[PDB]
């Protein structure tokens, strides 16, 4: 439920809030609140204190950043106690040493890149040009092109001078390093003549397209010797500094961190000319720590736990969902919507209540069930492992309490799967092709079943009532809460709207069960009168022209019950039809291809099965949120966030 | 049975397949413009979802008039 | 109307073009040899004499010859769609037309660069004492920009401030417009200019204390009123907060022109994006945008090969 | 037990199936085309996304439901 | 069977063609998208044959509902 | 046979007709798409191959179904 | 086939302003005047079955 | 149906550059094997008649 | 189908220019060919009956 | 299927202004000379059966 | 079908230029082939009956 | 359906250019085959009735 978020007033001096803001973000409980207006000052403490702040926060961006480039992540532990210069001395020497060692790795992995694909023909160039390099008569234009269309270069060659304008590839048949000898300026226009005809010169980057070839080709070779080991070396020098520094990173960013919240924090006071105030909401259920932390003042200077306000107008304050422990785990699933306005109905109670009931309904797969159970297994030994739930797959970092709260859920929800799976009475689809342990009326071999589930000449309808009747209840459940809210919000516009979509789905209900439905239409026609003058006096009482359309979306979410019935259904025939032609192409295929078949009919059971199972389970609390919600409002201003101090540890 | 029962079950698949083929002609255009707001906005899936589920009425409908011919059936 | 029979003639420009190597050739060169290379491109179509007035002019003959027929060749849906591309130099006619009608210059004053429709319009609306009816003049049936004068049009008649409301409204009604198409690409790229252009003027006017909720316009999606209100404060750190947007090098940087170098480089990365839609008009948009990079860096060599300079100091121009 | 109504139902449960699965083909082509471009915008809503696609199951689970009530009701 | 096999196999064969007729119209877009964010990058390969094979759940009720004509035929 | 064989080999014919209609149907985006990439850039030919060969599986479906029907005639 | 075009521009206009919604889900559900004559025609027949 | 987009696809490409015709032609002509199919089901239903 | 996309690029040539509307009406109305002859059908199907 | 794009042009003239709202009308209008045609046909069908 | 985009380019082209009104209304007519050719079918047809 | 997308497309070019008439109009009555086809099949069937 919406818990109390009471208020806390407290009135200090600067050093003393300073303290008690210390205390408060220690006993991190309260969500803040600024009050700057009200004849008092805005809190612009110190642009020293905020220079502190600005050098403190540049030390945890400095942290981050040392620890991304470390490869480390931000993983929150606890503080170190130490000064700012000596955070900065322990911080700045490391990330100093990884940021060279980092840039001595680009530059490596850029050399060797860069050196891996001119090597071969460098070489070759100089071993051709072994005597032409750098002797001033004439320039060598190299140029890595493609296969022997060496002619098509060759026409400003022939354009050029007849037993000179060397323009041919010795080697390299890879990039044909077609060089081009002739002159120095009448090889200059001749290489504008090629690249005229398409043509690039090999101007490589660093000394390689800066020196000599035979200087160049040499210096290839050398970076190419050098940059393996020295690559190694800085991944090992990089490995041995992160592992070496990123406790006492960890720990020094945890530290500032804490600082800097404290800060930005203070920043949102009220200080008051050597005084300051101090306003808070925490819940009831903290109080007493909240009082403890306040005694720990000054002389516990001048504080108060005043009541926040009521169900009339509570918007900056927050609110808590406080559910019991049977209940916590699907708290997860609430908070994926919005929040209640501190008086609207908490319906998270109804999601443990309906989700398993309809899931088991749906699920009614032993098999499947037993699968389950091996998840959880899996789940509950890697919670057991204690590790973040990662998976580089999914891209999904998720927490332990996160998947205790999904095993949970897991469990309770199994229950009632195997619960209503026996009540369905089947398992791994059909073994009772073999073993018949569920008797039927048509082959008995052993004990009953309730529903045989593959009949449909009785067991279609009662399931599609019993559906109906689920759906009906929780829709007349959402109603009554609508209006029990619109009564306790004293918003009579709410609970009016609530009373006659409750009537008009009564008298509707009551019209088809008596007109298309069943006989006697005398009892329920004053029912089927009184429901449409509900309606009509509702309206009129609202004068709201809230049409038909509301009446018929109010209906059509009712009805839309059926649809877990029909997908329970659906996946039972599906599950049978598997089983059934895995059995025979098994069994009655001589029954020497039981293990094989058996084999096949899982894989494609368990293809099956991940295909659907997963909107299967999602149609039924999508269906509850697009229900229970909207039938509640839940659309409204979605609640205040709380946000107590961190102390993230 | 006879002829007519065969008669009047074809004329309800008829009548749940098109009534289907509206139902997904409607959520096809209203999946899309809701997917654009929800990569727009994280805060528009409270009415997203509303929006979308409301042309499953004709659908409900449709399978009110076909468990009307199942029991005329 | 057709996004495919325009797209096959789009396709064939975007096989006629010059390739950045031809810049790096023109990075050493002395506007001869810049002349020259100029003058084997699609300018020297254009290419009359010498000089960089000829070559500035040769290179706005080519842009109008490039993307003024994209105006025609289209009816309809994607001919609004096409209009929804080259909204810059029409709407500064439109910002001249309105300032000239505000500041008592002569019609011949503005220099009137192609914009999106005849110039006709433009000396028609040159004797427009009403407001509202050098709207209904310029009144094209897909100008936007008519619209927004339209709805702007009852604040007053020629005001600096109705200016800059209506060219808010403008480019709101462009995001209304890149809403209501089907086109989920070309309204991604007009979100990410508008936000870019949002973040683009409030960091021009930062430090003026001005009513933010009077600059941050409606439609971004990489920042917020909040991310705006504090990039607009003396911080860097809500640049710094742009983490897995498309302002991914945006990080720590408080300058104008490395900041709108990088902003422009994120959108010609976000426009080279658009090869993946052959069917639809992000190639036509990518043709265009690159036209104008391409021109952009040949002008620069112009004027570096006209005033001597540095090639390090167009290092920062070859990137993109 | 007629030899033409049972034919004539089992082209009624056929027509339904195969047009419901059309009409769920309809929705899922834009559910999945804004799926796959949000997708590609970011990789951090995959769940609302598969969940708004996984929503138009639910006229082919009304389908088959028709379908398995006209072969039981062959 | 002489009249209801032959008009079982006809309402099997209009509901497999109807079926593979949907499923290539939502693979249409489907592969268009995927094939796009390919284009874009190949890092969320994944998630788009995820997208791929999330269609073949109606081909898959379409052959069921074709081996239950099969098996009443 | 007669009427039976001559339905039978209606619904056979009706499914393989429509299974390679819905199968052109993907491929005309899937083609348009993979021809966009490959002149985007001709390093993406087989994955793009693998995204276009992969609507297959409904006309196989159908060429399955029709050649049991046959089996069945 | 009017609720596609009519629900996809009322999201739009949902996503610009929710101030607007009870007019875009008055436009969104004007179509359904035609599945209600539809079923009163059904209503007529189903009376003459 | 698939030629349609195909061959627009593909004279599209073909009119950005005649470099990749043979693969643009290979993936238009890819096109076939439905046909193929459906024209063996038509033999084979000559030959069943 | 003719008079759809023919008169909304008429009705944006209205909004384009009002001094048009008669070559506009003319290329709305010229599609009634069609009407014409499957009256004519209709009457020659009567007659033939 | 006329009256869709008819109406669509129309209403984004009528937005734009009010200038020509009957010429509009008149425009969206255009299209029952068939709806017209098949009431004709229809009286003359039930006047033969 | 034809004519639909025939007389929307048609009259986009008249919305251009008035001068090419003669070429749009040759372009407009060329479709008209098929039409006659189901009528001459129909004739015949009707002259088997 | 063919003749659609071939006259817009035709009158788009006549628009861009009168000179561009001549391969215009072979690529438009290119889409003759099928009717050809289709009246050679039912003179074919006329005969047989």
């Amino acid at each position: 439920m919406i818990a109390p978020m009471e208020k806390l007033v407290l009135a200090g001096p600067k050093g003393r809030a300073k303290e008690l803001l210390q205390s408060l973000q220690q006993a991190g409980v309260v969500h803040l609140e600024t009050l700057r207006p009200e004849a008092l000052s805005a809190y612009q403490l110190s642009p020293e204190e905020r220079a502190e702040l600005r050098r403190w926060e540049a030390v945890s961006a400095g942290a981050e950043h040392t620890l991304s480039l470390l490869g480390l992540e931000a993983e929150p532990a606890r503080p170190f106690p130490e000064g700012l210069e000596a955070a900065e001395k322990a911080l700045s020497p490391i990330q100093a040493h990884a940021e060279g060692l980092t840039r001595q790795k680009q530059e490596l992995e850029e050399e060797l890149a860069l050196a891996q694909a001119y090597l071969e023909p460098l070489e070759r160039l100089a071993a051709l040009a072994h005597g032409l390099d750098k002797s001033p008569f004439l320039r060598v234009i190299p140029f890595l092109l493609t296969e022997k269309e060496l002619p098509l270069v060759e026409e400003a060659l022939r354009k050029a001078l007849e037993d000179r304008y060397l323009l041919a590839h010795e080697a390299y048949a890879g990039g044909v390093a077609a060089l081009v000898v002739v002159h120095r300026k009448e090889v200059d226009q001749a290489k504008a003549a090629l690249s005229r005809a398409g043509v690039a010169e090999l101007r490589l980057p660093g000394a390689l397209g800066e020196l000599p070839l035979s200087e160049a080709a040499r210096r290839l070779k050398e970076r190419a010797e050098a940059a393996p080991r020295e690559l190694s070396e800085v991944r090992q020098h990089l490995a041995k500094l992160a592992r070496e520094s990123a406790s006492t990173l960890q720990s020094l960013w945890t530290r500032a961190q804490d600082e800097v919240a404290r800060l930005k924090a203070l920043e949102e006071l009220a200080s008051g000319r050597f005084g300051f105030a101090l306003l808070g909401y925490v819940p009831v259920k903290a109080k007493p720590k909240v009082e403890e932390a306040l005694a720990r003042h000054k002389e516990s200077v001048v504080y108060a736990f005043e009541p926040v306000d009521e169900h009339h107008e509570a918007d900056r304050i927050p609110v808590v969902l406080d559910n019991p422990p049977w209940a916590k785990p699907f708290e997860l699933l609430v908070s994926f919507l919005n929040t209640p306005k501190y008086g609207t109905f908490d319906p998270t109670p109804v999601v443990p209540v309906f989700f398993p009931f309809w899931f088991g309904m749906i699920v009614g797969d032993i098999g499947y069930a037993l699968l389950f159970y091996l998840v959880g297994r899996w789940l509950s030994g890697y919670v057991k492992r204690n590790e973040p739930l990662v998976i580089d797959l999914f891209a999904l970092k998720l927490k332990p309490q996160v998947i205790g709260k999904l095993v949970h859920i897991l469990n309770w929800m199994v229950f009632w799967t195997v619960v209503w799976g026996v009540i369905y009475g089947e398992f791994f689809g059909t073994f009772l092709e073999h073993l018949g342990v569920f008797g039927t009326p048509e082959h008995p071999g052993l004990i009953p079943i309730l529903i045989h589930r593959i009949d449909t000449a009785k067991t279609a309808n009662l399931l599609i009532l019993l559906s109906v009747a689920f759906g009906v209840v929780l829709v007349f459940f959402g109603l009554a809460l609508r209006a029990y809210l619109g009564l306790k919000h004293r918003h009579m516009a709410h609970f009016w709207e609530g009373v006659g979509y409750l009537g008009g789905l009564v008298g509707v209900l009551a019209l088809a069960a008596s007109y298309l439905g069943n006989l006697q239409a005398g009892w329920l026609q004053g029912l089927m009168y009184l429901g449409f003058g509900v309606f009509l006096l509702a309206v009129l009482m609202s004068r709201i022209w809230l049409m038909i359309p509301e009446i018929f979306t109010q209906a059509g979410h009712i009805l839309s019950h059926i649809r877990i019935y029909a997908v329970g259904a659906a996946g039972g025939i599906l599950a049978g039809l598997l089983t059934d032609v895995g059995f025979a192409l098994a069994e009655r295929l001589g029954l020497l291809g039981v293990l094989l078949g058996l084999l096949v009919a899982g894989v494609l059971h368990l293809l099956i099965l991940l295909l659907t199972t997963l909107g299967h389970m999602l149609q039924p609390i999508r269906l509850l949120w697009v229900e229970f919600f909207t039938k509640f409002g839940f659309y409204e201003e979605n609640g205040r966030p709380y946000r107590p101090f961190k102390s993230v540890r | 049975g006879g002829l007519d029962r065969g008669l009047i079950a074809v004329g309800m698949g008829l009548a749940v397949g098109l009534a289907a083929l509206g139902t997904g002609v409607a959520q096809a255009r209203i999946g899309a413009a809701g997917v654009g707001a929800i990569a727009e906005d994280r805060s528009n899936f409270g009415t997203a979802l509303i929006f979308l589920l409301l042309p499953e009425t004709l659908v409900i409908f449709g399978l009110l008039i076909a468990f009307i011919l199942n029991g005329r059936l | 109307d057709d996004f495919a029979y325009l797209n096959a003639r789009v396709r064939v420009r975007r096989g006629t073009l010059l390739k950045e190597s031809f810049f790096q050739e023109a990075l050493d060169l002395s506007f001869a040899d810049f002349l020259r290379l100029l003058s084997e491109t699609v300018y020297g179509g254009e290419l009359a004499g010498q000089g960089l007035p000829d070559v500035d002019r040769a290179v706005l003959r080519t842009q109008a010859k490039l993307v003024g027929d994209l105006p025609r060749l289209v009816t309809g849906e994607a001919r609004e769609a096409v209009r929804l591309l080259l909204l810059r130099n029409d709407l500064h006619n439109l910002q001249a037309l309105l300032r000239a009608k505000a500041t008592g210059r002569p019609f011949e004053e503005v220099l009137l660069l192609p914009g999106t429709l005849r110039e006709e319009v433009w000396r028609q609306a040159y004797e427009a004492q009403d407001p509202a009816g050098m709207a209904q003049v310029l009144a094209v049936p897909g100008h936007p920009l008519a619209r927004a004068l339209r709805a702007v049009l009852r604040e007053t008649q020629d005001l600096a401030r109705v200016e800059a409301l209506l060219a808010k409204r403008f480019f709101e009604d462009v995001a209304k417009a890149a809403k209501g198409l089907d086109q989920p690409a070309l309204r991604d790229y007009l979100a990410l200019e508008v936000d870019a252009e949002n973040l683009r003027t409030a960091f021009k006017l930062q430090g003026s204390g001005l009513a933010p909720d009077a600059f941050f316009l409606k439609g971004g999606r990489f920042v917020d009123r909040v991310r705006f209100a504090r990039l607009m404060e003396g911080d860097y750190a809500v640049l710094d907060e742009l983490s897995g947007t498309p302002f991914s090098g945006l990080s720590g940087v408080r300058d104008l022109k490395a900041l709108e170098r990088g902003l422009r480089c994120v959108l010609l990365k976000e426009a080279k994006k658009g090869v993946q839609d052959p069917l639809g008009v992000g190639l036509v948009l990518a043709y265009v945008k690159e036209r104008e990079w391409e021109a952009v860096r040949l002008r620069l060599l112009a004027r570096r090969a006209y005033f001597g300079l540095p090639r390090a100091q167009v290092e920062e121009e070859v990137v993109c």
